[PDB]
């Protein structure tokens, strides 16, 4: 478990950054999609760049 | 409420908002690279009637996704609800992502599924993916 | 291998790998602002024992939170299962985070909670998280 993404991830979620929270259904699921597609990487890294990802539009 | 999850039951207070996000990675296979499956909630729906929600779905899809392309579009349904059934693909990072969505309708959030592969490699990956969404039963 | 989710029932293969996280927001409560309460899972354990594993993500936290400290540990057990309970603090942008996590040993993976809150506001959030945990039953 990476505490650096979980705490992150957390820490987004909390204060309204979270992707379900910024973008519609269809985008967040697509955003999610992708991130999970594109390192070792879990759950918790995809939904923070899905977040980023929907950050930077 | 009480919420379910794969691996245990718990309760959840109701001002709690979920934000819960299923996600199964598709691993590759052959000449396919790997795919992704994705069940996500939105509870944006209110009042207005299913079918303009989805329209509310695809307008910002197309602002918002680079290179929005729509495949088709599908109203179908599923174990007695209402369902749209969206191909499209949108590009990311020079990428071209095949995109397959069902929109599901339900109180007190929508269920969505979303499946990301190449257009290339969708129709391998369809099979795995067909298998699932006919084996889904919205619970009471 | 039927996947359980509070709002459906499906068929998922074995072959798809599982990084599902479910993720409610705390609303506000009196002086305190909103919380996380995030449930993700973990499959790097293996054969290494719960204690050593343990023992291995805090290591891990220790070197990559910016001004780590731990406040807590509890060894509990939740319905038969080990559950240990960290209580640590870290600074994100010079502001002070706290998290609350428990560890569930459960193969195929370890479940994992993690609250995020603030030093001050813990004992707000503490009753609501208090709830949810007490109602956690581990499935078979």
């Amino acid at each position: 478990m990476d505490a650096q993404a979980a705490a992150r991830l957390g820490d987004e979620i909390a204060h309204g950054f979270g992707v379900a929270a910024m973008v519609a259904g269809a985008v967040a699921g697509a955003l999610i999609g992708a991130a999970v597609v594109a390192a070792a990487t879990g759950g918790l890294a995809a939904v923070i760049l899905a977040g980023s990802i929907a950050a930077g539009g | 409420t009480l919420y379910r999850l794969h691996e245990a039951d718990l309760e959840i207070p109701d001002a709690w908002q979920d934000q819960s996000i299923n996600i199964f990675k598709l691993p590759a296979s052959g000449p396919a690279r790997e795919a992704s499956f994705v069940i996500s909630r939105d509870a944006s729906q209110g009042d207005a009637p299913f079918a303009d929600y989805v329209a509310r779905q695809l307008e910002n899809a197309e602002k918002q996704l680079p290179g929005f392309k729509l495949h088709k579009r599908w109203d179908i349904n599923i174990h007695g609800h209402a369902a749209v059934l969206l191909d499209y693909q949108w590009q990311r990072e020079g990428r071209d992502l095949m995109l397959r969505q069902v929109f599901i309708e339900r109180r007190p959030a929508v269920l969505i599924t979303t499946l990301t592969t190449t257009p290339a490699d969708l129709p391998h990956h369809e099979p795995a993916w067909k298998q699932a969404m006919q084996t889904l039963v919205p619970r009471p």
